[PDB]
């Protein structure tokens, strides 16, 4: 009762400490600046700095422990819902390792090959309905050695582990399981060494969601951008190849030439001094190069590096703001068609803000009764709720439409004035 | 209940003699109406779908339309509570279908993770989708939405 | 009020000059410009010093010795074993430095650990004229847009 | 602009096949007739 009592209250009470999570965080970040080099903690009129730094750390890896147990009880299931729900319907509409057999990419998909071994599969899609159904349309015509196929403190190892197994296995496929799982692991890392202890503020890329914006304004052109900052790199490189192979005396971090002369005859560091300069530069690849004396070569190394850093400043930037004010736009682009396509067309409607205002306040309760979004909704939730025999023959039949999965009961979002008016 | 002003005396005390007179004259609020009352309330319910799709099968009746306003506040309590949709189930006409929504239910889907993931799915299907693919992936994101409410309700 | 500061103090007096702001409407446009998406603007900028804040943290925890204010080291040297003032003087020479925090760095002698601070502290400052700069020009010019 | 290409052509896609040229409007009104409009009605290759 312990247990499934915090079950109960870690699910009931888990953003409010994701939120404490996020203060804390903030709670370390404050003190965490007060270091003086053996290493130690200074000290002012507070005189609990210590005491309760190492009370919050730990504290805060318990949150991070508290966490990690609500997120255990929550979306979990829902993520095993559209797991299985996905599995038994690639079974039910398909048959996948009957004799589709998909390829190697998704063993998420192929680690499901022995989980419907496991006669516990089907039970977070509600569905044991589709184990004998799949046997008896798919396997029977196949065989009843594809029935086999598919058939086959106390209580520790007697029960379906493999089933559990697998389902760790599927869980930590995870993607947000991982990353506070993670944050938990920095979480034990300040256990070990509380100096890394404060490096957990990552989270708050995942925390308030506008940061989230941002970073997804950052990350979702971030292949192209990525991709293009490499290519950008491949130009630098090829641009100090040429920038070595006549150049090859000139320039110089030297005391005047009493200090040995620092020109780069390695290949490798002259890469090395030219990127550095190149992305810490500034006024570009001519900061660091001698008097223009005027030597033939000189004129050329001139104008050429001064073009060079030109072409740099054309490229890289143009790069940067391009990618970046686009990539705004694009989040720009995304949410007002949203806000066009909602005062528009309802998804079940798909017509448009037209009709319904020749019908004056008619888009309004058109919105509101005509599709009402979540009432359809709430429509499979009574079908969830009634039975078949229960049903209707209005109902059964769209749930016989429901066991097809073929969706022509919905119209073409026509109302009932579009067929009369 | 004469503070509520709400009902007519008369009425009042037909409440207080069917209540219990009991005990001194004290009354439960609960036993006398409920496991009864909210039977009759899903029957007058289907009363109100019932007058209600009179309607909006036949409009225009003023017969109907006083029938129906004199029994009004019945169908102002169950305007939430009534489920209502639309459909072409092979009658081929366009085809409502009026129904009971579980309040219950909305309690369930007045939890606003369920609301902040319904406008990211509201995104996501604006954002790109086939079109025939969009009420079935809409369905499913119904049916994770259900199971979610099923796991809300259960805490 | 101002202006009765001015017969109090008249030094702060020319301090009205805030009033332009809803003066000619085309200024009020602009500063519209900047307020109406300054929400969005005002929390990035928070979050972009909490991301150079954090920076300074990771430039900090090897790199304890090495830049230095001082004449050579013969004045004593200054790099910050403080936290606080560390972050002062990262951020200062990261909003006024120019060429990112390599302009205060010891030239590269050549350390396993040098090449990580070269390297490292180049592609610092490259991801602070990414990140800056992009808040800078995208929210404005996205703004005007 | 090369934003502008690219988003026009999946505009025209979506609404008016070459051959075809009206638009996302009436093979809707068949629903799911632009998907199958789009396969078989002016199957591109296949006038090819
Ligand atoms: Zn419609
Ligand atoms: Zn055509």
């Amino acid at each position: 009762a312990y247990q499934q009592k915090l079950l109960n209250y870690f699910a009931r009470n888990f953003y409010n400490m994701r939120m404490l999570a996020l203060f804390v965080a903030f709670a370390i970040n404050f003190i965490l600046l007060f270091y003086k080099v053996v290493h130690y903690v200074l000290e002012e009129s507070s005189g609990y700095m210590e005491p309760t730094l190492r009370i919050l750390a730990i504290l805060h890896t318990v949150i991070s422990f508290f966490c990690i147990i609500g997120y255990y009880c929550l979306k979990v299931p829902l993520v095993i819902f559209k797991r299985e729900k996905e599995v038994a319907r690639k079974l039910e509409f398909d048959g996948l390792y009957i004799t589709e057999q998909p390829s190697e990419d998704d063993i998420k998909g192929q680690w499901d090959r022995l989980v419907i071994n496991t006669q516990s599969f089907p039970n977070n899609y509600w569905d044991k309905f589709v184990k004998r159904k799949v046997m008896d349309k798919y396997g029977e015509f196949y065989g009843r050695d594809r029935i086999s196929e598919l058939l086959g403190s106390a209580v520790l190892n007697s029960i379906d582990v493999k089933y559990q197994m697998w389902k760790l296995g599927v869980v930590f496929t995870d993607n947000s399981f991982l990353y506070l799982a993670w944050y938990m692991t920095m979480s034990v890392l300040g256990h070990y060494n509380n100096f890394f202890f404060a490096a957990h503020l990552l989270d708050i890329a995942m925390g308030f969601k506008t940061l989230r914006t941002i970073l997804s304004s950052v990350t979702h052109n971030g292949k192209q951008l990525v991709l293009t900052v490499g290519l950008l790199a491949v130009v630098v490189y090829l641009y100090t190849v040429v920038a070595f192979n006549f150049f090859r005396k000139f320039y110089n971090k030297s005391e005047d030439g009493d200090t040995p002369d620092m020109k780069c005859d390695d290949m490798l560091t002259c890469y090395m001094f030219h990127m550095y300069v190149g992305v810490r530069a500034g006024g570009g690849i001519g900061d660091e190069i001698e008097d223009p004396a005027g030597d033939e070569y000189e004129i050329y190394r001139i104008i050429f590096d001064i073009t060079f850093f030109f072409f740099v400043i054309v490229i890289l930037l143009a790069i940067i703001q391009g990618l970046i004010i686009d990539a705004f736009g694009e989040l720009r682009d995304q949410q007002e068609q949203v806000k066009e396509d909602m005062e528009t067309k309802c998804f079940i409607c798909g017509i448009g803000n037209d009709y319904f205002d020749t019908v004056p306040h008619g888009f309004e309760t058109h919105t509101l009764q005509e599709h009402n979004l979540a009432n359809y909704l709430f429509f499979l939730m009574y079908l969830i709720n009634k039975d078949e025999t229960e049903h209707t023959g209005q109902e059964s039949y769209v749930w016989k439409m429901y066991q097809e999965r073929c969706w022509e009961f919905f119209p073409a979002g026509d109302c009932f004035r579009k067929q009369y008016e | 209940m004469e503070s509520h002003k709400h009902y007519t005396q008369s009425e009042t005390e037909f409440l207080l003699s069917c209540a219990e007179t009991d005990e001194n004259e004290t009354l439960d609020y609960e036993e006398f109406v409920k496991r009864f009352h909210e039977p009759a309330k899903d029957i007058g319910f289907n009363v109100a779908v019932l007058l209600t799709n009179l309607s909006e099968h036949m409009p225009n009746d003023t017969r109907l339309q006083t029938f129906l306003e004199l029994a009004e506040s019945v169908l102002n309590y169950f305007q939430p509570f009534l489920g209502r949709i639309e459909i072409m189930g092979s009658a081929k006409r366009i085809e409502r279908v009026y129904f009971e929504i579980s309040e219950s239910s909305r309690t369930q889907w007045e939890k606003p993770q369920v609301k902040e993931s319904k406008r990211q799915f509201i995104f996501d299907v604006v954002n790109e989708g086939g079109e025939k693919e969009k009420m079935e992936l809409f369905v499913n994101f119904c049916e994770d939405t259900i199971f979610e409410m099923q796991l809300a309700a259960q805490i």
